[PDB]
C-alpha cells in the first residue's frame, strides 16, 4: 500500500488530540524531531535488528529525543512501535502538518524563475494567490536558468506556468500541427 | 536541523551491534525453509552453514532477507 | 519459562515466549487450567510459535498462559500398552485405569 494510506490514522489522531488539548505546535516538534532522528544511519540500523523486541525500539527512540517529547508523545511512538509502523514516522509528521495547516488556514507555494526576484515582486504574486486560494500563502522562491524568462508557480497539485519556456513550447505544439 | 547536538551526543551512546557481511542470524523456521537476516555478501545458489553442522542453500536473496 | 496465547483460528493456536525461551519445533505445550496440549509446527519470528491442538479449543482464550514441555509428545510403550485402549497423547480411554509404563518414547523419529 501507499505510505500515506498507513500513516493516515496515526497522523489524524495526532492532530485531533493536539488540537483538543491545545498542543498544535508542541507535536509538531515531536513529530518533526522524531522523523529526523529515525532516519539518521545508526538508527535507521537499530529499527530493523531481529533481536530487539517493540517496546526496546520505542524505548531506544524515546531516550534518543528526550525532553523533545511530552508524556502523550512518549505513548503516541509506543502505540506506533507495538503496531510495528515506526517506517512510517517521517509519512506521519508530513501529514501532520498538511491537516495542521489546513486547520490554521495557509498554503505552502513552491516557485521558480529566470532571475532573482524582489521582495516587491514576491508580495505582488502573493497577494493574488492569497485571493484564489483564500488561505494565507507561504512562498518558497527559487532559481532556474533554464526558463528564459517569467515564473512558475505550484500550490499541491495546482500549476499555473508564466515562464516564456512554455509559450515557446505552446508555439511549437501549434505549429507542429 | 531537528538533530540537536544533544540528540546526536545521544545516538553516538547507542549499542548498535554490527553484522558482518558474511554472518546472519535465523529469524524463522518452517517446512524445511530457513529465513535469515544479514549474509550481505551471499551470493545465488551458495552454501550457508548452521550450527551443529547443518548446511543449506541460498534461494531467494531478498530486499530484507535470505530464504534458505 | 511461560508464553501467552495471542490468536486462535479454527485448530490453529499462535503463542508468544520471551526471546530467550522460544520452543523447539515439534515440541509439546501445556495451557495452563485447561485439558488441552499443542504441538509447534513452526517459528515465525519475534518469539511467537505456531501450534495445533490436541484436544477441544472451545474453553481457549487468548492471554491465557502456555507452559512449555522440554520434549515432543511422549507416549508409553512395551508390554504395559497389550489390551488397552488409549488416544493420541497415549492416555488410557478405556476405564481399566493408569497405564503401568516403564518407559516413554517420543513419537517423532
Amino acid at each position: 500500500a501507499e505510505l500515506t494510506t498507513l500513516a493516515r490514522p496515526y497522523a489524524k489522531a495526532a492532530f485531533e488530540y493536539a488540537q483538543a488539548h491545545q498542543q498544535l505546535a508542541d507535536w509538531s516538534a515531536a513529530l518533526g524531531v522524531l522523523a529526523a532522528v529515525s532516519q539518521d544511519d545508526t538508527v535507521r540500523q537499530l529499527l530493523k535488528e531481529p533481536q530487539l523486541t517493540s517496546s526496546a525500539k520505542a524505548q531506544s527512540l524515546i531516550d534518543v529525543c528526550g525532553d523533545k517529547l511530552n508524556a502523550p508523545a512518549q505513548n503516541f511512538v509506543r502505540t506506533v512501535a507495538e503496531n510495528k509502523r515506526l517506517e512510517l514516522l517521517p509519512t506521519i509528521a508530513e501529514m501532520y502538518e498538511q491537516l495542521k495547516a489546513e486547520q490554521e488556514k495557509s498554503v505552502e507555494v513552491e516557485v521558480t524563475s529566470a532571475f532573482t526576484l524582489s521582495k516587491e515582486q514576491q508580495d505582488k504574486l502573493a497577494k493574488a494567490l492569497s485571493a484564489r486560494l483564500s488561505r494565507e500563502v507561504r512562498l518558497h522562491a527559487s532559481e532556474d536558468a533554464s526558463l528564459i524568462g517569467g515564473v512558475i508557480i505550484r500550490a499541491g497539485d495546482l500549476v499555473i506556468d508564466g515562464s516564456v519556456r512554455g509559450k515557446l513550447a505552446k508555439l511549437a505544439e501549434a505549429l507542429k500541427s | 536541523s531537528e538533530i540537536s547536538e544533544i540528540i546526536k551526543g545521544r545516538i553516538e551512546k547507542l549499542d548498535v551491534a554490527s553484522q558482518a557481511r558474511n554472518e546472519g542470524t535465523i529469524v524463522s523456521v518452517s517446512d524445511g525453509i530457513v529465513r535469515i537476516y544479514g549474509l550481505a555478501d551471499v551470493m545465488y545458489g551458495e552454501m550457508i552453514e548452521f550450527p551443529g553442522g547443518v548446511y543449506g542453500m541460498a534461494l531467494n536473496l531478498e530486499q530484507d532477507s535470505v530464504g534458505a | 519459562s511461560s508464553g501467552r496465547i495471542v490468536q486462535i483460528i479454527g485448530a490453529v493456536i499462535d503463542v508468544e515466549f520471551p526471546r530467550d525461551a522460544v520452543p523447539s519445533i515439534y515440541e509439546a505445550l501445556k495451557v495452563q487450567g485447561v485439558e488441552t496440549t499443542l504441538e509447534v509446527q513452526q517459528q515465525l519470528g519475534d518469539g511467537v510459535v505456531r501450534s495445533i491442538a490436541m484436544g477441544s479449543t472451545e474453553g481457549l482464550k487468548r492471554g491465557l498462559n502456555v507452559d512449555s514441555t522440554g520434549a515432543a509428545i511422549s507416549v508409553p510403550v512395551g508390554k504395559a500398552t497389550l489390551g488397552r485402549i488409549m488416544d493420541v497423547l497415549g492416555n488410557p480411554i478405556d476405564e481399566a485405569g493408569p497405564i503401568g509404563e516403564e518407559e516413554r518414547w517420543g513419537i517423532h523419529r
